[PDB]
């Protein structure tokens, strides 16, 4: 009945059945694996039935945010003013650790389109602009031929399936920024201006992408969305823990024997994910340091937390971490700890926008402080000064860059105190 | 062309950064005159151009 | 009430003769009664709230042996606060001062949307951030 152990995923309920790329990616190798499938049926079906179908599957955003998205797509089901409609897919990627995104342009590109589509109608968008990351070129290109593909077969543009439904799909390009993966900022680098993001409200759904009414999505968040409607949203609920359903992509990289991108349910053990598909920790589960359990922007946990906790939403929560975007990263006890968090709070500092105050000087700050702790080039007093200094930010920040510089370096301190404490304990004996 | 037929009427702005990144493609890099003439061709201010240049990092000002 | 027995006095209140001021003091100044506006180079607020009266400037020269500002109006300095408009006329009537009065100015409330700002058809839509 309600299954209590998660895990053993079997390919038949794999959605990305293409994932490493050994069939072919083209339409025709899309169609005989289920792509385009009675996309007709679904798209006349309209688009509260669609939105329905998201709502029943439990579906939360893959971007890193994992905010409901039957209820966040349905913003959008309302009345028509004179503007536009549009539905912008997030496919910029910037999150350390996170590659799951790519693999899906290049490997499943159809299933993106035709997510685009089918959120498309169930939003009332007339046309998806994809925004893919400028470093991903030959992605984009696939992603490129691929639409084409569909233009030609009658799947995308003027009467769309045959459904009568006018929908475009365009790829955007972006040009080196982390922050443009942030909803709002992607939207402004749409409109060709530096990725800063906005204040909300108002809310994207009211004035997004030109002013218009606008739904921005993660590209496995959508390119779920035609599976979930043809095999309905009560299979999709069938796996995880209650709110916290699915399939879910993970990377497991950092100090593990293969590292790898691979689909498992959620709610899956942490310890049984890097064990069954990425050969174990290096050095044996005994070698284990810690883990970033989403991307850089999750806190780290330690061993004694990795032992039993569950790769969901709420599982991590209750670890004082995060889902984020499920990108494992794994550290051996060989890895300095503080420089590899120093490393973090560097990138921050070099993808901050500088729009607003406390990201633009508190992560400049707490990298000055952390590249301090890492030669141990200070005094314990200094720690407690780098947990306000980080409270500061988070919440106080227009955008959630500054929240996910500061919760690294919380977990840190959180966990490893001793071990910067012992550093400044070092440095000052040694230079006394 | 095909570029700035993407958006909608009135908001050629859009065509900055893939127009300007076009630029860099034909030349290698962006010298001062190339974004002139981006700011030129999509009528928007030199220095909104200025401004995504130095933004994005993809961009090879030398 | 009291117990005090009161007079009758409807003559206008006026304390010139009782004062010590010079007489060249009291009928060729002109006070002038204002809020202050707000100083330009700030945003706050806080030195707008109340009236000020001042007097009327006049000739400051050079010290000969210096250069320091030399003045002979014994008025030059004084400021006086006071909480209304009908106060600060009051008190330059009962000392028999002509003043003008100037109204305050309150900056009038503004229609503020940061949505403005991306402004689909509307010429608000700012082109940097
Ligand atoms: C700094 C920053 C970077 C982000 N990068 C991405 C990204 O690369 N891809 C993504 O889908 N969401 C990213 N997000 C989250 C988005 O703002 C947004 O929550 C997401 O695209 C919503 O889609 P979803 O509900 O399907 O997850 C980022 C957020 C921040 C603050
Ligand atoms: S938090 Fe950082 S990235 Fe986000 S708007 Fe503020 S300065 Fe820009």
């Amino acid at each position: 009945p309600k299954k209590t152990s998660f895990g053993s995923l079997k390919d038949e309920d794999r959605i990305f059945t293409n994932l490493y790329g050994r069939h072919d990616w083209r339409l025709k190798g899309a169609q005989s694996r289920g792509d385009w499938y009675k996309t007709k049926e679904i798209l006349l079906k309209g688009p509260d039935w669609i939105l329905g179908e998201v709502k029943t599957s439990g579906l939360r955003g893959r971007g890193g945010a994992g905010f409901p998205t039957g209820l966040k797509w349905s913003f959008m089901n309302k009345p028509s003013d004179g503007r536009p409609k549009y539905l912008v897919v997030n496919a910029d990627e910037g999150e350390p650790g996170t590659c799951k995104d790519r693999e899906i342009i290049r490997h499943d590109p159809h299933k993106l389109v035709e997510g685009c589509l089918v959120g498309g109608r169930a939003m009332g968008a007339r046309a998806a602009y994809i925004y893919i990351r400028g470093e991903f070129y030959n992605e984009a290109s696939n992603l490129q031929v691929a639409i084409r593909e569909a233009y030609e077969a009658g799947l995308i543009g003027k009467n769309a399936c045959g459904s009568g439904y006018d929908f475009d799909v365009f790829v955007v390009r972006g040009a080196g920024a982390y922050i443009c993966g942030e909803e709002t900022a992607l939207i402004e680098s749409i409109e060709g201006k530096q990725g800063k993001p906005r204040l909300k409200p108002p809310f994207p759904a009211d004035v997004g992408v030109f002013g218009c009414p606008t739904t921005v999505a993660n590209v496995e968040t959508v390119a779920v969305s035609p599976t979930i409607c043809r095999r309905g949203g009560a299979w999709f609920a069938s796996f995880g823990r209650e709110r916290n359903s699915g399939t879910k992509l993970f990377n497991i990289s950092g100090h593990v024997n293969n590292p790898c991108t691979v689909e498992e349910e959620m709610s899956v053990p942490l310890k049984e994910l890097i064990e069954k598909h990425a050969g174990g920790v290096t050095g044996g589960w005994d070698n284990l340091l810690a883990v970033i359990p989403g991307g850089s922007s999750t806190p780290l946990i330690p061993k004694s937390v990795c032992e039993t906790v569950l790769m969901d939403f709420d599982a991590l929560i209750q670890a004082q971490t995060g889902l984020g975007t499920a990108a494992v990263i794994v550290m051996d006890r060989s890895t300095d700890i503080v420089k590899a968090i120093a490393r973090l709070i560097e990138f921050y500092k070099h993808e901050s926008c500088g729009q607003c105050t406390p990201c633009r000087e508190g992560v400049d700050w707490m990298n000055k402080v952390m590249a301090r702790f890492v030669r141990g080039d200070a005094r314990p007093a200094e720690i407690d000064s780098l947990w306000e200094i980080s409270k500061q930010i988070e919440g106080h920040t227009i955008c959630a860059l500054g929240d996910g510089a500061a919760w690294p370096v919380q977990g840190l301190i959180r966990h490893f105190r001793p071990e910067l404490e012992e550093r400044m304990q070092q440095f000052a004996q040694q230079h006394q | 062309e095909a570029i700035v037929k993407n958006y909608p009427e009135g908001h050629k702005a859009a065509a900055v950064l893939p127009v300007l990144d076009l630029a860099q493609r034909q030349n290698g890099w962006l010298p001062i005159s190339a974004m002139n003439k981006v700011a030129e061709i999509l009528q928007v201010p030199p220095m909104r151009v200025y401004e995504v240049a130095t933004f994005y990092t993809m961009y090879n000002r030398k | 009430t009291r117990d005090t027995q009161l007079i009758t006095v409807d003559e206008k209140l006026d304390i010139t003769t009782i004062t010590g001021v010079p007489e060249e003091h009291i009928k060729t100044r002109k006070a002038r009664i204002f809020v202050p506006a707000r100083n330009n180079m700030q945003s706050g607020v806080n030195n707008t709230k109340k009236w000020k009266m001042e007097f009327d400037t006049r000739e400051r020269w050079e010290n000969p042996l210096m250069g320091w500002a030399s003045t002979a109006d014994p008025l030059s300095n004084l400021v006086l606060t006071f909480s209304t408009k009908e106060d600060a006329v009051a008190f330059a009537e009962k000392n028999g001062w002509s003043y003008d009065v100037e109204e305050r100015k309150v900056p009038k409330p503004k229609s503020k949307s940061y949505g403005a700002n991306f402004s689909w058809n509307k010429r608000t839509r700012v082109s940097t951030k």
